[PDB]
């Protein structure tokens, strides 16, 4: 089924939360700028991060749903997009990763991470993590063909194409899978587990105790929504995994899969920045 | 205590004083007189400036 | 309207029936 | 019979303050406007001096005007290279907590008063690599405000114990101490003629010391505050009080008055290193805004604004034939202006 | 590297060393804490520090390591003439260690010692730059204090205090006036503990109290608090 109504009444206030969310997160940041951790800087780039892929599904999202194929828009322009929604995307995880592990080695050492002023060295991470991102959306987007309007009368076409993956299905499907793989069970194991031994210490070191209960349920349910908001964006390149079966009723729940998993990832995005900031209100 | 504070008090006398017009006057002589050795007044170019961009 | 643009079913426009929203990627 | 004496004393302070009025008609603020006063002055960092981790409180520039010598918290005193930006030498203290700098003439010596009020020196010039200690000053009983090179044999300090005494570094002992200073006394500057200097108590007096005589000369109490820094004229005639109250004046030993004041009402927040170019016709000081700002000694304005300090400004030194001026903050960041 | 000379290279070299010998020490300066002591007269700064017993004109250092944790003393009430200029030093510190005694009200060294040593506390809490640092409060007289209010009660020091007079709870009533010092104070919090005879106790909850100080201040910094 198509449905435009909906989709665009249902990311209004999902875009609404995710750009007030920025602009808190960048005052926040802007005050204190020199006192400003580099935790603070690794969280300022996820908002960015995630303020880019809002701005880059949104737009796309809505014109998609008033037109599938792009308007003013070519090969290569299609071609920039998704570099720069991949990119962006995998940027954004990567750092959530990142912001994990160094929260983890933090609270597992403090001594470690209080000395030596680990502050340009968080910048250096972040930019190699941004390399790193670039370097594997890369060929990820340079596998993406357009094969035609195909129809086979009059001379031209009628300005109909699509930006999809046209290339073998065999190697796309096998990126895919070894992409959404390689992003779902390494990191998300990572931050689950280490995480958990936060809550573990945290729960032996324990006005501090309530602190502590607090910081440990909304750890909990932190990770919980994270798992939740990262589950359908993979449920659905696993469901385009070695079953196609093109017909009527499974595309239909194909595509209604499709849209829950935009949904969910886009309130994720918007409510990452607001859940990330809730302790510190600098 | 109250000595040394007496006569503290009352050697302030036999020191001379000028009129504030004249030491005024000595102050800005001696400011435009090093005023073209200045550096900070006037900016020296790159080629004579010791420091560089 | 068998003249017209597409005419057909398969077509790349929105209310087709097959998969319209193409993947995030 | 103290309240008869304190009376007399009182009477003469009225009579010499009614002296100085009479004498005082004339102010600089109305002959300075028939002068050309200097346009608006811009300086940039020419080079951001890093390698520190604490804070800076104190600096001092060497005759070469190429090597500088600035303390951290951290207990590291290292002497920078102005025009390379190279450590030449960072000395470890045995007390960290250092609130002062000293450069010698000479260039062999420097010497870096703190809170345990020991004015260790150092002899650069060794046969080893290696800097060693040369001299331990402990016999005063507050923390060394400001310490300053009277030469390479004599030096001249300035405690927290409201008292300041030259030292000699072959002797180790305190040859001629004054004690007129009833406050806190904060910093020292010295004359370039070395035979007299001044220093700026807490009690908002700064007074004249000679390093020969060894008497109170002439005292100045111009302020509302304590007098958090001072500074000398090149001249030798007039001198600066940079105090907490956001205020500067320019006193005159040869006027033994007031001159003119540096008053801004936008600005609300202390001095706390107050510097003179080489004419002196430009003044330079620090305040607690996180940035030092520039003001005419003359015209007495704004001239220009140097920020982009992460922290307060603690120090400012200007060498001596003028070409830069090193602006130390709290962020462990040294910068030089132009 | 696009220039090249004899001693331009001598000197970045040298300066290459020095900054990593910099870094070096920095890295060993950092993994100690440092800790402010204010005796507020000559009763608590020594009580503080004789305890441990183990090292290694004006203020002192003693540096004692516990639980491979390098610790370091700064008595700075031996003599002192303004306060105020030297408070910005310590800005940056892991705690504050504040030592008064029970049993210094009855004598008089300005009405009131007590009054003093809380107007002293008073002034240091609302110091800009201990807001962020926490302050730890030790009880020098305990069992002295414990003798003296059978003898001499506490309505003469407090007249607006109301209660019984037994030794625990003027020793909460003290505590919590204490904690009623700081006036909109939430990022530090104050520790309050009562000094006794064996030594093992009291360096157990400097420790305890230095740990979670630097818990707190990480997690602030991860933003977990």
């Amino acid at each position: 089924s198509h449905f435009f109504l909906p989709v665009s009444v249902v990311y209004v206030p999902i875009f609404v939360v995710g750009v007030i969310g920025n602009v808190l997160v960048c005052l926040v940041i802007l005050q204190h700028q020199a006192m400003k951790t580099p935790t603070n800087y690794y969280l300022f780039s996820l908002a960015v991060s995630d303020l880019l892929v809002l701005l880059l599904g949104m737009p796309l999202e809505v014109y998609e749903m008033w037109r599938n194929y792009p308007f003013l828009f070519g090969p290569v322009g299609c071609y920039f997009k998704t570099a720069l929604f991949e990119t962006v995307c995998f940027a954004s995880i990567l750092s959530i990763t990142t912001v994990s592990v160094e929260r983890y080695v933090a609270i597992l050492h403090p001594f470690r991470a209080k000395l030596q002023s680990t502050r340009r060295r968080a910048l250096r991470i972040l930019g190699i993590v941004w390399g790193f991102s670039v370097l594997f959306s890369l060929p990820n987007t340079s596998i993406h063909g357009i094969k035609f309007h195909y129809f086979p009368n009059g001379s031209l076409v009628p300005g109909s194409a699509t930006c999809t993956v046209i290339k073998p299905m065999w190697i796309y499907n096998f990126i895919i899978q070894v992409t959404s793989f390689l992003f779902y069970l390494l990191p998300m194991t990572v931050i689950s587990v280490l995480y958990y031994l936060m809550a573990l210490r945290l729960k032996k070191d324990k006005i501090q105790r309530p602190c502590r209960k607090s910081v440990n349920k909304m750890l909990f349910v932190l990770v919980l929504v994270f798992a939740i908001c990262w589950a359908p964006f993979h449920i659905d390149r696993l469901f385009f995994s070695f079953v196609e079966e093109w017909s009527e009723s499974l595309a239909a729940v194909f595509n209604l899969v499709h849209v829950v998993s935009g949904v969910f990832f886009y309130l994720s995005s918007a409510v990452n920045p607001i859940i990330y900031n809730l302790l510190s209100r600098r | 205590q109250a000595r040394k504070l007496v006569e503290q008090l009352k050697m302030e006398a036999n020191i001379d004083r000028i009129k504030v017009s004249k030491a005024a006057a000595d102050l800005m002589a001696y400011c435009e007189a090093h005023a073209k050795e200045d550096p900070l007044l006037t900016p020296v170019p790159a080629s004579e400036n010791p420091f560089r961009e | 309207f068998r003249v017209d643009e597409e005419f057909q079913s398969p077509f790349a426009s929105q209310s087709r029936g097959y998969f319209l929203f193409r993947p995030r990627n | 019979e103290l309240d008869q004496l304190r009376q007399e004393a009182e009477q003469l302070k009225n009579q010499i303050r009614d002296a100085r009025k009479a004498c005082a008609d004339a102010t600089l603020s109305q002959i300075t406007n028939n002068i050309d006063p200097v346009g608006r002055i811009q300086m940039r960092t020419r080079r951001t001096l890093r390698g520190h981790l604490a804070k800076i409180y104190a600096m001092h520039w060497g005759t070469d005007s190429r090597l500088l010598v600035s303390a951290s918290q951290d207990g590291k005193l290292i002497i920078w290279d102005s025009y390379t930006t190279n450590k030449v030498h960072a000395i470890p203290l045995r007390s960290s907590w250092v609130m002062t700098c000293a450069y010698a003439p000479s260039g062999n010596y420097v010497a870096c008063g703190g809170l345990d009020n020991i004015c260790s020196i150092y002899n650069l010039k060794t046969r080893e690599g290696n800097v060693r200690v040369s001299r331990e000053l402990a016999g005063h009983t507050g923390y060394l405000s400001c310490c300053r090179f009277l030469d390479d044999n004599q030096i001249v300090t300035s405690s927290g114990d409201t008292t300041c005494a030259l030292w000699d570094i072959e002797t180790g002992q305190q040859t001629t101490t004054f004690t007129g200073h009833t406050g806190d006394v904060m910093s020292l500057s010295l004359a370039p003629d070395t035979r007299l200097f001044v220093s700026g108590a807490c009690d908002a007096s700064a007074k004249l010391w000679d390093v020969r005589e060894g008497m109170c000369r002439q005292t100045f109490t111009g302020h509302e505050s304590d007098i958090n820094a001072i500074c000398f004229f090149p001249n030798g005639n007039a001198f600066a009080t940079g105090s907490d109250d956001a205020t500067c004046r320019l006193f005159d030993l040869r006027a033994d008055q007031e001159l003119m004041t540096y008053s801004h009402d936008n600005i609300i927040c202390g001095i706390t290193s107050v510097s003179f170019s080489k004419s002196g016709r430009l003044l330079l000081a620090g305040y607690d805004d996180f940035n030092c700002n520039v003001w005419d000694a003359l015209k007495a304005d704004r001239a220009g604004v140097l920020a982009g300090h992460d922290n307060r400004v603690s120090c400012l030194g200007v060498t001596d034939d003028g070409m830069a001026v090193a602006t130390g903050s709290w962020d462990s960041f040294l910068k030089i202006w132009n | 590297g696009c220039t090249l000379s004899a001693e331009d290279k001598a000197a970045v070299e040298r300066s290459k060393m020095i900054d990593r010998n910099l870094r070096e020490d920095g890295e060993k300066a950092a993994r100690e804490v440092k800790l402010l002591l204010l005796g507020a007269g000559e009763s608590g700064k020594c009580t503080i520090v004789k305890q441990m017993k183990i090292i290694h004109t004006g203020i002192v250092e003693t540096h004692f390591t516990f639980k491979d944790l390098h610790f370091k003393m700064f008595d700075v009430t031996a003599q002192r003439s303004e306060r105020k200029k030297w408070i910005h030093c310590f800005e940056g510190v892991t705690a504050i260690i504040f030592c008064v005694a029970l049993s210094d009200y009855d004598l008089v060294l300005e009405m009131n010692r007590m009054h003093a040593s809380m107007k002293l506390f008073d002034s240091i809490c609302n110091n800009k730059w201990f807001t962020d640092t926490s302050i730890i409060l030790f009880l020098n007289k305990k069992d002295l204090f414990e003798e003296k209010i059978k003898k001499s009660p506490l309505t003469i020091c407090y007249p607006e205090y109301a209660g019984s007079n037994t030794y625990e709870e003027a020793a909460a009533y003290i505590q919590c006036q204490f904690e009623d010092l700081n006036k909109r104070k939430d990022t530090k919090e104050i520790y309050t503990h009562f000094t006794c005879s064996t030594d093992t106790k009291n360096v157990q909850f400097v420790f305890d109290a230095v740990t979670d100080v630097i818990i707190k201040n990480n997690l602030k910094d991860c933003g977990l608090f």
